[PDB]
């Protein structure tokens, strides 16, 4: 029997590798339903 | 496509029973990139 979780040990002492690394996915997809997020449309200074 | 329009109009009347006599031109109020299929609607009503 063992309970499924356990503890990550996280000290300031701790070498590269075992330190604590905070994560994210930017996760996402593509074409199933009309678009939404998007990257910013550069815009430029307006001339006549 | 799937993108969902509402346009509407708002006006003032003093009638009874039945829809006004005359014209207008409905202004796009609100469009959405929804998606979803529409197939029946009800209104939402206050008691
Ligand atoms: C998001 C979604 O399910 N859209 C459906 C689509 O898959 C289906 O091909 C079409 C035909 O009824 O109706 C709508």
């Amino acid at each position: 029997c063992y309970f499924p979780l356990q503890s990550y040990g996280f000290q300031p002492t701790y070498g590269v590798g075992y330190q604590p690394y905070r994560v994210v996915v930017l996760s996402f997809e593509l074409l199933h339903a009309p678009a939404t997020v998007c990257g910013p449309k550069k815009s430029t200074n307006l001339v006549k | 496509d799937g993108y969902f329009k509402i346009y509407s109009k708002h006006t003032p009347i003093n009638l009874v029973r039945d829809l006004p006599q005359g014209f207008s031109a409905l202004e796009p109020l609100v469009d959405l990139p929804i998606g979803i299929n529409i197939t029946r609607f009800q209104t939402l009503l206050a008691l």
